[PDB]
């Protein structure tokens, strides 16, 4: 079967931080992009990270350099965001993309509940 | 990035030491097999104490591929893999084979692979990282003596066995291959290029099918315009833009001009006159523009160059001293330490030789790595000076345990610190052998300077025990540590030389004084003549046909012999140094 | 009043003959060895040919060796490359590069002063009228909105096009299209600009287009005749 | 014809990061490499020459260096100007010459999200015989996207072309074509012109068209 697991979200106390993880199973994870989507109420989906087969190519967002950070884990194969001085509209439902076509159009198939930070 | 280099070229010029040694003894042993008159063996102890004899090939021969020193890291490093996968797949259970020639074979080459490294560390490190790279390669060696000896022993036992414990260290080698193969490569400009200039203008003359000129001519080129940027021998200290040097500039110059010429001829199609052209180039060269060449082409040069490079120097002769007598005190003390603490103090042997061990070991690791940072962080003399003295305090700590009680933790103390100071000396030992050298035969002259170095070593047994028979321990421990004075002598002697050679990067040239340095030089030829006659009739005598009692008197002739020539050169290089300094 | 200036490119047959000519104000072609080098439109250098009046040495490379031909005249202080039988995959863009005297510095900083550029093109196109407009500002594209105005052409029998925005006054805005490839071998842009409306009524639109090989110059305005 | 084999081949590193550029000789050449930079549309320029040596006129910030065959160019504190071509040619002798292949990295900053713009012309161009629209992704990055026409929800293929901008040395954008080319013929069959494109940057493909 396929499956994603995701963890976190949740209440996020004001001047803190937080640190996500997203993985999944049953599906090769080699090869194809992994990207992550933040969402305020106020903006669009906007981007987040992403990166391509193995370590070749990563790019970044916005609210990358000093706010969030993306690591790779080859070992349990999964990938960790991480957050740092949450502002109080960063009310951000995030989601979790897979390409299962090696064309990176972006279409998801696979539907994923993805995780919930939710400040204040 | 390079301390990963050098720490893993330091374990691979370790690793193979132990299985023509150890490894090899349990394994007989454990077949029951004596390894007792084989008539191979006892000339793989043999390879690394005369590993300085085969040593001009690998300076005078550039193999054609890599470098000089990495194309010859790589040639040796693949024979010892063959020979140890060899050497597994070998099976002394119908007889004992030719094990021993193995061995023998395995042990040449990691005699050539150690001094290729050796070579290669004192071409590429700076003079800055010299003490972090010995600090580094000491730790790589001493971690391969630490895996092979126990650790790849105990997993034979348990889990793989004799049979896959070699190719177990053949594939453990081949990392450091390709290691060797990412490695840096240093330039080595003058005499090579303008060999393969050389070697390219007589094809010239051979040539005949029309296209061999345009790229004969191109190889001379850039050979040329390479050889244009070095520094000959005997301008090395007039580098910064001397009129010689411009001179020299002059002459590269206008042969690039020449080549240039006949290269246009042969564009054109012709042959007979870009063979006219080369000729021409061929008769200026003839012209006293020809200043400053090379060694090679000659079978001679590329023994005797080496020696006359370093015995041309001034500080010739009390470098030699400083390095024959500079580690006495460590010596002396290593020699009977742990019979004093069998016999001397009543301790167990197991317990305390294994902490012994342990602490020795973690504590010159400490002791080099402190001292290659304090070096990083200061001058060569300066360190030499202070880490001599402390070595030689530091022996101390074993009169103060033999005066004293019986208990362990001052005898842990004492060995703690005897083996700091001891790493911190070594590391500042390395980095002065690796400033010697010259880069042009610095794999000739390292290795003579090393086995240089363990002949003052080797002579300390039997007068230790002597006197440690005769008047006491404490009494040989303070004796001990007053001998830690004449290197510390003769560091403070020739500072000069030192801090010359750490400001201007060249040695100098000695010119003053009569030909007893001549002299001096025929008595040491005359010396190692008497000793290579000893040694060949010890060899003779091996086979027990007949044995002689005069081969004693003859040795100690030598010795003797030997001895006055290096003391009567070191007199009149301090006699010299004097001079120029009134 | 320093510079090197080449020309050449023109209406000659299809794989035939044409000289293109180098001209360098500020020095002499007598002191500094003189290079042509090509370059493909997409594709990376390559040196072509090369000639030296001081010992009347001249070189070619051997993918173009026996065709063309490099000479050159000091009195007039330029040089020339003659290109016959030529090929389709000759045509690219000819810089005139210059070489300093061995031995010496200049030497060393090879190919220190270039040049501009000419793109000499071969090719059995042939000659007509092309039709350049600006966008009308139409309500019916995008209403309520931006104006997506622009100069758009249809051919050019010279590639090299020269377009400017009210006299050269402004350059933000207009997005230059690279040219794409028409069914008929020609090239047409469309240099479309997406800015307010604000100035539909005031600022009136003027478009410059420069054919320079054509000698050719253009102003385009949507008014009535 | 002979490559050391390397298994990290690409390179992936954000501005302000120091860049490096190798490239490795043949055979000898002895320092004879030289560096230019060449900025679209316009003749390349000398950055560094003998490998490791400058003249006046340039930035402090570009370097150089050889080992053995190798030569290398350093940038130390990348630039929003450093975004150009970078060729090294050795340049032993005159009939000699060679030149490498060519290094251009494009621009790493902050992320503004694509914008997908359509540019259709007035109806006035049926008169020339043809009718050409042009759908865009200004202002967008990284390059990875392409766009079909859903015209009505039927695919089209072959007469739409793709092409990515560079930043040229006039307006400095950052912008993706697709331009669909048809004849009057076609104009019967397809009247609103909408595009779909697919980027990184759009989690769901874009579709867009103007009405007449």
């Amino acid at each position: 079967q396929v499956q994603l697991q995701e963890s976190g979200g949740g209440l996020v106390q004001p001047g803190g931080s937080l640190r996500l993880s997203c993985a999944a199973s049953g599906r090769t994870i080699s090869r194809y992009a992994m990207s992550w989507f933040r969402q305020a109420p106020g903006k669009e989906r906007e981007f987040v990270a992403v990166a391509r087969r193995s370590g070749d190519g990563a790019f970044y967002a916005d609210s990358v350099q000093g706010r969030f950070t993306v690591s790779r884990d080859d070992a349990k194969n999964t990938v960790y965001l991480q957050m740092n001085s949450l502002k109080p509209e960063d009310t951000a439902v995030y989601y979790c993309a897979i390409d299962s076509d090696t064309f990176y159009s972006g279409s998801y198939d696979y539907w994923g509940q993805g995780t919930q930070v939710t400040v204040s | 990035p390079k301390s990963a280099i050098l720490l893993i070229l330091g374990f691979a010029s370790g690793l193979p030491l132990a299985l023509t040694s150890g490894t090899l003894q349990a394994w007989m042993t454990v077949e029951n097999i004596d390894l007792k008159t084989i008539w191979f063996f006892s000339l793989v102890g043999q390879a690394y104490v005369f590993k300085f004899l085969w040593s001009p090939v690998m300076d005078r021969y550039t193999p054609p591929f890599l470098g000089r020193r990495r194309g010859w890291l790589v040639t040796t490093q693949i024979l010892l893999l063959i020979a140890i996968a060899a050497m597994g797949f070998l099976e002394p259970g119908t007889q004992l084979r030719w094990m021993a020639a193995l061995a023998v074979v395995i042990a040449f080459c990691s005699a050539s692979q150690d001094i290729v490294f050796d070579a290669w560390k004192t071409d590429v490190l700076p003079a800055e990282e010299r003490g972090t790279g010995a600090a580094i390669s000491v730790l790589g060696y001493r971690l391969g003596m630490l895996v092979s000896g126990g650790l790849a022993l105990w997993m034979a036992d348990k889990w793989l066995g004799w049979q896959g414990m070699y190719w177990l260290m053949a594939a453990l080698l081949v990392p450091c291959i390709i290691a060797t193969l990412l490695a840096p490569e240093p330039s080595a400009d003058l005499a090579d290029n303008w060999e393969t200039l050389n070697d390219n203008l007589k094809v010239i003359e051979k040539a005949d099918n029309a296209a061999q000129v345009k790229d004969a001519l191109t190889k001379m080129r850039a050979a040329a315009l390479d050889a244009q940027k070095a520094t000959p021998p005997k301008l090395e200290d007039k580098s910064p833009d001397s009129p010689e040097m411009k001179d020299f500039r002059h002459g590269f110059d206008i042969l690039v001009g020449q080549i240039d010429d006949a290269l246009k001829l042969a564009n054109e199609g012709k042959v007979k006159e870009a063979q006219a052209a080369a000729e021409q180039l061929k008769t200026t060269r003839n012209a006293y523009i020809q200043k400053y060449l090379g060694v090679p082409r000659t079978l001679e040069q590329a023994v005797v160059a080496p020696l006359r490079d370093f015995f041309g120097r001034n500080n010739a002769w009390l470098i030699l001293l400083l390095i024959v007598l500079y580690k006495l005190g460590d010596a002396f003390a290593m020699s009977l330490t742990t019979t004093f603490l069998i016999r001397g103090v009543g301790f167990d042997a197991g317990e305390v030789g294994m902490v012994n061990k342990t602490l020795g070991w973690i504590a010159t690791i400490i002791g080099a790595l402190y001292g290659g940072v304090l070096m990083q962080r200061l001058s060569l003399f300066r360190a030499l000076l202070i880490f001599g003295i402390l070595q030689g305090v530091s022996n101390a700590g074993y009169w103060l345990l033999s005066i004293t009680d019986k208990h362990l933790m001052s005898m842990a103390v004492a060995v703690f610190f005897e083996n700091l100071c001891g790493g911190m000396g070594t590391a500042a030992f390395v980095a002065l052998l690796m400033t010697l050298c010259n880069k042009s035969f610095s794999a000739t002259q390292f290795a003579l300077l090393s086995a240089l170095s363990a002949v003052g070593r080797v002579y300390v047994g039997p007068i230790a025990g002597w006197f440690v028979e005769a008047h006491g321990w404490p009494t040989f421990y303070l004796f001990s540590v007053f001998a830690a004075v004449p290197g510390i002598l003769l560091l403070l002697i020739c500072r000069k030389t030192l801090e010359y050679t750490q400001q201007t990067e060249s040695f100098m040239m000695r010119r003053h004084f009569s030909g007893a340095y001549q002299f001096a030089l025929y008595l040491l030829l005359l010396g190692c003549l008497l000793l290579a006659l000893w040694l060949i009739m010890l060899a003779l005598n091996a086979i027990d046909y007949t044995s002689f009692s005069f081969l004693a008197g003859l040795l100690e002739v030598a010795a003797l012999i030997a001895i006055a020539g290096v003391l009567l050169g070191a007199i009149l290089d301090y006699l010299a140094l004097r001079r120029t300094e009134e | 009043e320093v510079q090197l200036v080449e020309s050449g490119g023109g209406l000659v047959q299809p794989g035939g003959s044409l000289r293109l000519s180098c001209a360098a104000s500020g020095f002499n072609v007598v002191d500094f060895s003189l290079h042509w080098v090509r370059q493909a439109p997409g594709k990376g250098l390559e040196w072509v040919a090369y000639i030296s009046s001081s010992s009347g040495s001249t070189s070619y490379a051997d993918s173009v060796k026996g065709r063309f031909t490099i000479s050159a005249d000091t009195s007039k202080n330029t040089a020339y490359l003659q290109m016959n039988s030529l090929r389709a995959e000759d045509t690219a863009v000819y810089y005139c590069a210059r070489w300093g005297y061995w031995p010496g510095e200049p030497w060393w900083k090879a190919f220190d002063y270039w040049g501009q550029g000419t793109l000499v093109t071969v090719s059995s196109a042939s000659t007509k009228g092309p039709s350049v407009f600006p966008l009308a500002p139409s309500s019916k594209s995008t209403s309520g909105g931006t104006a997506a105005l622009g100069c758009l052409v249809k051919d050019y029998f010279p590639e090299p096009v020269t377009v400017s925005w009210n006299s050269g006054a402004l350059t933000s805005g207009v997005h230059t299209f690279p040219a794409v490839l028409q069914s008929s071998g020609l090239y047409s842009l469309s240099s479309v600009v997406t800015v307010p409306s604000s100035s539909l009524g005031t600022q009136t639109y003027i478009c410059n287009v420069n054919h320079k090989p054509s000698n050719t110059k253009v102003d385009k305005k949507v008014e009535p005749k | 014809d002979i490559q050391m084999t390397q298994s990290p081949s690409s390179l992936s590193a954000s501005v302000g990061d120091r860049v490096t550029i190798t490239c490795r000789a043949s055979q000898s050449v002895s320092s004879a490499v030289a560096w230019y930079q060449q900025k679209p549309g316009k003749a390349p320029k000398l950055l560094i020459y003998s490998a490791s040596s400058l003249y006046s006129g340039v930035p402090s910030r570009f370097s150089g260096s050889r080992s053995g065959t190798d030569f290398t160019l350093t940038i130390s504190s990348l630039q929003p100007e450093d975004f150009a071509t970078y060729y090294c040619q050795q340049y032993l002798y005159y009939s000699l010459v060679t030149f490498g292949q060519g290094t251009k990295v494009e621009i790493k900053r902050t992320v503004a999200a694509p914008s997908v713009f359509i540019f259709p012309p007035s109806d006035s161009q049926l008169k020339s015989g043809t009718a050409s629209v042009v759908c865009l992704l200004n202002n967008f990055y990284p390059r990875e996207a392409k766009v079909q026409w859903k015209v009505d929800n039927a695919l089209q293929s072959g007469n739409s072309q793709e092409s990515v901008t560079e930043q040229d040395s006039k307006d400095s954008t950052y912008s993706l074509s697709s331009t669909l080319t048809l004849s009057k013929a076609d104009y019967e069959k397809h009247k609103v012109y909408a595009c779909e494109v697919t980027h990184q940057g759009l989690s769901s493909p874009v579709t867009k068209s103007f009405n007449r």
